[PDB]
């Protein structure tokens, strides 16, 4: 299929509504970002000649 | 095509499948790279047919309805002015979906200022927004108020000035 | 065949066809010992950094 | 960049090769439509709120904070005069109480 | 498939690795990938190359 890009939405805009937030929502959301790899060393000469 | 080339190639080991995945991981990374920088809001908004902004005018950024490509007359000077075993891969987004997204962000911006960045895009004036944004910059709404013609005019001003340099300036 | 390393009992339930062992870098890993057909570990001495 | 809303704190938590966020954020929620003004007339001179925004129920003018509907009354405290009603374009007409 | 970023990253360490020491049974147009058996097979001028 053709991908959607995301629901549709459209914002009713005029030239003096305004839309206050009666309530809210805490929301909690998890960020992972990698910080390290895995420290390898090669004896290069042992690797090439053993 | 060569098959006793192939069979002297096989002794050198999987050269060949480290390159194609070091390629593959650059494929698939610039996709990722297009998906962080656009994909970032996942209500498409759309502009209100009535283009009444407080005097403020973004045709130079919304897009053109005559254009097949719905682009934007700037983002159109844009595309304009930019010009063996090789394979080359498509982008997962075509330009229609960049531009849609870029429509999308244009047109939350525009109604519900940074609110459709961190939640439900809530409607609100848009010289009332851009007092806001006055606000942000530590100075008084009234001054903004007071003076919203003339800055509508400056920004006018400024975005076809914006226009003009990037057709002007190779 | 050549090769450095320790000979040990290995609890590796060889075939009766098979005669040597095999890791990933096909280096020998173990191997059935001529005139006796026993089965030997092996693995080479230990190495490291300095 | 802490997270999708806005940002309160964040907790880190270990992990292998990495780190974890837990990014708490406040999310607005169950939006209500108004009828807004950019100031309000009162006397001849133009009212801006210090803080909020002039919001309309319906009937009554109100000034809340623009991130929670917390309707207030409009006062000279929570308001700054400038100028007078002539030059502000939507300005409309509402007293302001005063204490 | 939540921690797919440190997955990822363990992944290409490893496969990388295990891709390093694989190198070692190509012989690259030699007669075999093992040193010991170059050196108990054959003359040094033609084991030097
Ligand atoms: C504020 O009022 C507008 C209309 O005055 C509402 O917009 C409508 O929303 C419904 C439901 O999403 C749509 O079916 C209509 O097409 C919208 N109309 C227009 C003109 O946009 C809006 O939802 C209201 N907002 C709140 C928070 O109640
Ligand atoms: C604001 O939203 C919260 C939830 O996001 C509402 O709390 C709920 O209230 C209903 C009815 O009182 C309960 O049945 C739920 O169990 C509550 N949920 C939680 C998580 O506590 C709260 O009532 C809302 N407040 C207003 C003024 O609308
Ligand atoms: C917003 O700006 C555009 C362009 O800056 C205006 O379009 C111009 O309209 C006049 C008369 O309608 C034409 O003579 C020009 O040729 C138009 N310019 C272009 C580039 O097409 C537009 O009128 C402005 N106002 C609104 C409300 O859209
Ligand atoms: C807008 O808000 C005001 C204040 O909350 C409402 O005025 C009150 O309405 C109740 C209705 O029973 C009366 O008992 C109070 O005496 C009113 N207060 C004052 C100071 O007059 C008003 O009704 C709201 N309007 C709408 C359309 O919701
Ligand atoms: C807000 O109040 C002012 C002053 O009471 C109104 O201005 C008057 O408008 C009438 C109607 O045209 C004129 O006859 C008066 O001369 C005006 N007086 C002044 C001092 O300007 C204004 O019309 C009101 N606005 C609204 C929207 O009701
Ligand atoms: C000698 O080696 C042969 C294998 O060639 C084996 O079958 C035989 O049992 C061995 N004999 C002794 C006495 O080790
Ligand atoms: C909004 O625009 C209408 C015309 O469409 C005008 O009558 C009204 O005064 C405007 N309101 C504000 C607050 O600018």
């Amino acid at each position: 299929y053709t991908m959607s890009l995301g629901v549709e939405n459209s914002v009713a805009y005029s030239n003096n509504s305004i839309a206050i937030p009666t309530n809210f929502t805490i929301s909690v959301t998890t960020e992972i970002l990698p910080v390290s790899m895995t420290k390898t060393s090669v004896d290069c000469t042992m690797y090439i000649c053993g | 095509d060569s098959t006793e080339c192939s069979n002297l190639l096989l002794q050198y080991g999987s050269f060949c499948t480290q390159l194609n995945r070091a390629l593959t991981g650059i494929a698939v990374e610039q996709d990722k790279n297009t998906q962080e920088v656009f994909a970032q809001v996942k209500q498409i908004y759309k502009t209100p047919p009535i283009k009444d902004f407080g005097g403020f005018n973004f045709s130079q950024i919304l897009p053109d309805p005559s254009k097949p490509s719905k682009r934007s007359p700037i983002e159109d000077l844009l595309f304009n002015k930019v010009t063996n075993g090789l394979t080359v891969l498509p982008p997962l987004l075509t330009d229609e979906m960049i531009a849609q997204y870029t429509s999308a962000l244009l047109a939350g911006t525009i109604t519900s200022g940074w609110t459709f960045g961190a939640g439900p895009a809530l409607q609100i004036p848009f010289p009332m927004q851009m007092a806001y944004r006055f606000n942000g910059i530590g100075v008084t709404q009234n001054v903004l108020y007071e003076n919203q013609k003339l800055i509508a005019n400056q920004f006018n001003s400024a975005i076809g000035k914006i226009q003009d340099s990037l057709s002007s300036t190779p | 065949l050549t090769g450095t390393g320790v000979l040990t009992e290995s609890n590796k339930k060889f075939l009766p066809f098979q005669q040597f062992g095999r890791d990933i870098a096909d280096t020998t890993d173990a191997v059935r010992d001529p005139q006796t057909l026993e089965i030997l570990d092996i693995t080479p001495c230990s190495f490291g950094g300095v | 960049f802490c997270g999708k809303g806005y940002h309160l704190m964040s907790f880190p938590q270990s992990a292998p090769h990495g780190v974890v966020f837990l990014h708490v954020t406040y999310v607005p929620a169950q939006e209500k439509n108004f009828t807004t003004a950019p100031a309000i007339c009162h006397d001849g001179k133009a009212h801006f709120p210090r803080e909020g925004v002039f919001v309309s129920n319906g009937t009554h003018w109100f000034v809340t904070q623009r991130n929670f509907y917390e309707p207030q009354i409009i006062t000279t405290d929570n308001t700054f005069v400038s100028g007078n009603c002539d030059v502000v374009i939507g300005i409309v007409n509402n007293t302001v109480y005063d204490p | 498939s939540a921690l797919g970023k440190l997955q990822d990253v363990v992944n290409q360490n490893a496969q990388a690795l295990n891709t390093l020491v694989k190198q070692l049974s190509s012989n690259f147009g030699a007669i075999s990938s093992v040193l010991n058996d170059i050196l108990s097979r054959l003359d040094p001028p033609e084991a030097e190359v």
